[PDB]
């Protein structure tokens, strides 16, 4: 989700590395990240700093993944 | 011949291994740990947990014309059923959830994804574990933590005393312990629960003025407000833990109060809510919700594990009372004494289900006010069939059979590890003391059995170790400090 | 905690409850904690021995360790009756049995080897289960198959007893080094079992390494050993349509992928995703077809035999039987697409199970129960080892010789006590053999044991009086020739300085052995010895210019992992003060491709016995890429 990328980035620092293919799960891939997102989110969290962000991600599980991209009027 | 004599001597040894310890893996039941994890869901009014049963997968394969994919690597698995009943005004539906869980083979190991994995016991602290400025009791959901601070306090005479104030570190806030009690019991009710009603009294300023001066020097008195005064008995004052209680009360009372507001429970509910929320008008709702969560803190499993008189384990309030009354003693307890520790095996195997369930509870309760039935169905639906198996393997709680030998009694069967998913033991923490030996280890743990790579992390259990029955795999029936 | 006053010896007296792994170590009170922890590590590192023996000096808990370590033996858990026996291979088979109480139908599996991990495994004594035939009852506690560790009466042994002498053998026994007799090394033998997967896709074919022109066999058969350490080699083809490469069967090339192991293959499991008719046309698949057919024949055979039991309404089947039946049924069933690593694969995947008798070789590490370590420096003929002469014990040869220097420094005195006890026991045995009736023999035996262990003496008196005269004579002969059991409990019941002193004073005839060519008299006594997992093969690396993981996947004979040169190494080399030669070695061996090519070419084109290499001065490829990219960056080096 484009709007939530920064929120995901703070929780999961390896998001930039993981999506591309070149930690233990470094550079796994986007589809692999999508399947294992729950494992990765729990793996990469700050107990005090990013607890609020983690709760928001729990609230919006359905909106994390985007299948349709809007295009505004010409 | 010689072989017959050797067998004869072996049978006549008179020193015999504890078969129940060696075979405890078989005699441990998943349901005992599964039931509380499922009952954590019961916080939702619609969801009521009916039961759980572990059943063998018993399906005969039948030829399918359609394409079928079978993996070369094989896993021997069993099915666990969790049955719940959703009853609400909307409808009434029964949800039965099926989860794959590894099955024991040959009484001590698992076979998953074509590999031989052995479960090993974990060494953990039983409860009331000491921490810097804090005493903590571990619970399934939110650990109950008592945090301490040192503050100055002034007597009616002008005498200055330094005292310790204990605040519950809960729900992401440090809230004085007594107001939690006031919110449910009431001020007089809280004093009655602690039994301090007669010893400690609250009087008005004029009552203080008319009161005998000699009693004032005999019994310490503190100035809550210009119009409100608190008098404490001297013998009560002598005990430092009682001083902890009194200091918490002094922190509870700000000067801008009236005697009528002290005797009103809703004032304390409002203060409890006020700690958590910035808005001052919703204080009551937040406070009552906090009381409910406080009651949710204690679970049946922690009550069963806890080793104190049942009167102290009845509810969260009893546990907090027991901890505060014995705070000084409990902080001074040895971390490594095996009396204060236990070994667990199946608990961490079922623990990930608690995380999944808790995510579901947060989703239904907090995400939206939309129709609950589909959402609570999603909680069970969101969990995949192999969630437990995949988490057990990928999180590497389990151990591969790297054995080069048929000798398994100490290498795998009776092996314990302090290191774990939730481990007090860490390399960065420099737990050099934890790596060492303690006199309690004799007769229970192996003094010389450890790995050079990570000394003290893993060891071998004694073949003759007797874990007391009815103590839930605790080395001792009672903790280190008698408290009687 | 700081306080040790809580520990009181009277509380733990007579009990070995505080001991764990050290229950297998005699005289553990006399051994240091460091040596004990090393022993605990060694027991897990110990490898199975074909000719394992119960220790001569024993702690009496060994059998219990064998009992509760279930990986080594299979015990029936109920009374059973053999319904039928089905064969997949000569070595591998299944036995279907019925519970005599429940009526449940279960199965027992027989195979030659047990695979643990990597190369580690052990062979099975399958005598009892092989004896069982249809309509034969299996009693409740019968042991169907056992490991080499367990004996006829299920006594447990993790090592062999070897005659040892502390002797300085031509400085070969330097530090922790050992010289062994060839016969003795024959006793310390291990198994190695490997499961190797060769994957052949549609375009891959297997070369006729094991077959002639008339009969195409590309890999070994179930009863045939591997030759030249090559199981099979696969050649990948761009298009398999032509089939013009039929003439290429015998030859091999570098491109071909070779799979390496040595031993007798004992089981083949083939997972095929290709239709049978497509496979049948090509002759090069012929061998594979046979085993494929065999697998199907096995699977179908179980399906027909058990279909009534499994698919009948009663369904009194164990979960193991149900899953075995379902897997075989899946195999015979069509539209079974096999997936490996969650992906459908072309062609077929073959797993070979290979069992090899691995003997003791130089560099192997052997130890005793007291934390000492030893490396086999030399294996020598029995005649070359110290042999005592001109005595009642004349011609006795020492199986192993251990370093005498520094023995007390190790802080593990107990090995010496084991040696002394078995040496004094030799004299007791010769005394029994030399003269007397059976009664005299038992009297000498009981007196010696009374000197060593009273409990053993009492129990031996009971056991002996129980025996019949023929049985008593047989037992006495066993003691005379094979050895005498001596019990040295870990903490309570072992002998000490005073007890050995009394033993030596009473037995005045017992004195050091005078060996053939040795001025110093020597003591030769049996010590229990164990074989450790370490062998040099684990860390061997050798590389020649053209991790890859091929070695782990069995595609390379040995690791070719390069050695790393760092600043420390460069400084130690710079001690020579000839930096140019160091840079030349670095460029020729690694950094510079042109110089590396020159070195290889000159080595193969120059004189074999005179090698002088001239290397061109050129910028390395990394340097060229660096200059190109930096110029695009807008910065250029000025040779600062």
């Amino acid at each position: 989700n484009p709007i939530l990328f920064t929120i995901i980035k703070k929780c999961i620092p390896s998001i930039n590395k993981i999506i591309n293919y070149q930690g233990e799960d470094d550079y796994i891939g986007l589809v692999k990240f999508k399947d294992n997102f729950d494992d990765l989110l729990e793996k990469y969290t700050d107990k005090k700093k990013y607890q609020k962000e983690y709760d928001f991600l729990i609230e919006n599980h359905d909106k994390i993944f985007i299948n349709k991209l809007p295009v505004f009027s010409h | 011949m010689i072989s017959n004599f050797r067998k004869f001597h072996g049978n006549k040894n008179q020193e015999k291994f504890n078969e129940n310890l060696i075979l405890n893996k078989e005699n441990e039941s998943i349901l005992n740990y599964l039931d509380p994890i499922c009952k954590t869901l019961e916080i939702i009014p619609e969801i009521t947990y009916l039961g759980s049963s572990v059943e063998p997968i018993n399906k005969v394969y039948k030829f399918n014309k359609e394409e079928k994919t079978s993996d070369i690597e094989r896993s021997e698995l069993q099915l666990i059923k969790m049955s719940f009943l959703i009853e609400k005004d909307d409808k009434k539906e029964e949800i039965n959830k099926f989860i794959y869980f590894p099955k024991l083979i040959d009484s001590q190991y698992f076979i998953i994804n074509g590999n031989r994995y052995y479960p090993i016991y974990q060494l953990l602290d039983s409860g009331t574990y000491r921490t810097n400025k804090a005493l903590t009791l571990k619970t399934l959901l939110m650990p109950i933590v008592l945090r301490e601070k040192k503050e100055t306090f002034d007597d009616i005479n002008g005498e200055t005393h330094t005292m310790l104030n204990v605040d519950l570190d809960l729900f992401k806030s440090k809230v004085p312990f007594l107001i939690y009690f006031f919110s449910k019991f009431g001020f007089e009710g809280t004093l009655e629960y602690f039994g301090l009603q007669d010893l400690i009294h609250v009087l008005m300023k004029e009552d203080l003025d008319q009161l005998d001066e000699d009693e004032i020097n005999d019994n310490v008195i503190f100035m809550i407000t210009k119009n409100i005064s608190l008098v404490v008995d001297k013998n009560f004052f002598s005990n430092k833990n009682n001083q902890i209680i009194i200091a918490t009360l002094l922190n509870c009372f700000n000067t801008r109060i009236k005697i009528d507001k002290i005797y009103e429970k809703d004032y304390w509910v409002k203060k409890l809510g006020g700690y958590f929320t910035t808005n001052n008008s919703n204080k009551q709702e937040k406070g009552e919700g906090i009381i409910l969560s406080f009651e949710r803190i204690l679970d049946e499993w922690t009550k069963k594990i806890l080793r104190t008189e049942e009167k102290n384990k009845e509810d969260i309030y009893s546990v907090v009372r027991w901890m505060i009354n014995n705070y000084l003693a409990l902080v001074k307890q040895d971390n490594m004494n095996l009396a204060n520790k236990r070994i667990r095996l199946y608990e961490y195997l079922l623990h990930p289900l608690l995380i999944k369930f808790s995510k579901g509870t947060y989703r239904v309760l907090n995400n939206r006010n939309s129709n609950k039935f589909e959402k609570i169905k999603t909680i069970f639906s969101n969990i995949q069939e192999g969630f437990l198996v995949k988490k057990i393997i990928n999180n590497e709680l389990l151990r591969y059979d790297n054995s080069v030998n048929s000798i398994s009694l100490f290498t795998l069967i009776l092996r314990y590890t302090q290191s774990g998913p939730q481990s007090p033991f860490s390399s960065n923490s420099t737990n050099n003391k934890l790596r060492g030996l303690h006199p309690s280890y004799l007769g229970r743990l192996g003094l010389t059995s450890t790995s050079a790579g990570d000394p003290g992390a893993s060891g071998s259990l004694t073949p003759f170790l007797e874990l007391p029955e009815n103590s839930y795999m605790h080395f001792t029936e009672e903790p280190e400090i008698n408290l009687n | 905690m700081d306080d040790i006053s809580v520990i009181k010896n009277e509380d733990y007296e007579g009990s070995h409850r505080f001991l764990a792994e050290e229950l297998l170590m005699p005289n553990a009170n006399k051994t240091d904690g460091n040596r004990s922890t090393m022993f605990c590590s060694h027991l897990a590192q110990a490898v199975t021995l074909q000719k394992a023996e119960p220790p001569l000096v024993y702690t009496n808990f060994e059998n219990q360790v064998g009992k509760y370590s279930t990986a080594g033996y299979r015990k029936a858990n109920s009374n059973y009756k053999v319904i039928e026996k089905i064969y997949k291979n000569d070595y591998n088979y299944v036995l279907i049995v019925q519970d005599q109480e429940t009526g449940e139908y279960t199965l027992f599996e027989r195979a030659e080897c047990e695979f643990l991990t990597e190369h580690y495994g052990f062979q099975w004594d399958n005598d009892k289960i092989d004896s069982l035939k249809k309509d034969d009852t299996i009693e409740k506690d019968t042991v169907l198959y056992k490991n080499t560790c367990y004996d006829e009466n299920m006594n447990f042994g993790y090592g062999v007893n070897l005659n040892a002498a502390y002797f300085s053998y031509k400085n070969e026994t330097l530090e922790d080094a050992i010289v062994i007799s060839e016969s003795a090394a024959k006793k310390l033998g291990t198994f190695s079992v490997n499961k190797v997967k060769v994957s052949v896709n549609t375009n891959d074919i297997l070369l006729n390494l094991y077959g002639d022109n008339e009969n195409y066999k590309g890999f070994p058969d179930i009863g045939e050993h591997i030759k030249n350490q090559i199981i099979a080699s696969r050649r990948r083809f761009d298009y398999n349509t032509a089939l013009y490469e039929l003439k290429n069967l015998n030859e091999m090339r570098d491109s071909d992928t070779p799979f390496f192991a040595d031993g007798k293959i004992v089981d083949i499991e083939i997972f095929s995703n290709v239709p049978e008719e497509e496979l049948k046309v090509q002759k090069y698949n012929e061998q594979v077809l046979y085993y494929i057919n065999k697998q199907k024949e096995f699977s179908n055979n179980v399906y027909q035999k058990l279909k009534k039991i499994v698919e009948g309404k009663d369904n009194n089947v164990s979960d193991k039987l149900l899953h075995f039946y379902n897997n075989c049924k899946m195999r015979i069933d069509e539209n079974i697409s096999y997936t490996y690593q969650n992906s459908k694969f072309s062609g077929f995947i073959m797993e070979f199970t290979i069992l090899e008798e691995e003997p003791l070789n130089k560099g192997s590490k052997i130890t005793g129960r007291y934390g000492n370590k030893g490396v086999i420096s030399k294996i020598l003929p029995d005649d070359q080892m110290p042999t005592v002469a001109e005595g009642r014990f004349k011609g006795l040869k020492a199986d192993i010789c251990l370093n005498p220097l520094g023995v007390f420094n190790r802080l593990n005195p107990s090995q010496l006590i084991e040696q002394e006890l078995n040496w004094i026991a030799k004299f007791i045995r010769k005394d029994m053999e030399e003269a007397g009736s059976n009664e005299e023999k038992v009297s000498i035996l009981l007196d010696f044991l009374n000197r060593v262990n009273k409990e053993e003496t009492e129990l031996m008196e009971e056991f002996i009086n129980s025996l019949n005269k023929t049985e008593l004579e047989e037992f006495l002969n066993d003691i005379i020739e094979n050895g005498i059991p001596i019990c040295q409990k870990p903490f309570f019941g072992n002998i000490g300085l005073d007890e050995l002193w009394e033993l030596y004073n009473h037995y005045d005839h017992i004195d050091y052995f005078k060996c053939e060519g040795i001025s110093t008299p020597l003591i030769i006594g049996e010590i229990y010895m164990v074989r450790l997992k370490h062998e040099p093969h684990s860390k061997f690396s050798a590389r020649s210019t053209s991790k890859s993981k091929n070695f782990k996947e069995h595609k390379d004979l040995y690791s070719k992992t390069p050695v790393r040169i760092g600043n420390m190494e460069i400084s130690n080399l710079s001690l020579t003060n000839e930096m140019g030669s160091i840079m030349d070695m670095l460029n020729s061996y690694s950094n510079n491709e042109t110089n590396r090519r020159e070195l290889i070419m000159q080595l193969l084109t120059g004189n074999p016995f005179d090698t002088n290499i001239d290397l061109s001065d050129v910028e390395s490829g990394t340097s060229k890429i660096l200059k190109s990219l930096f110029t695009c960056l807008g910065l250029s080096i000025d040779d600062v």
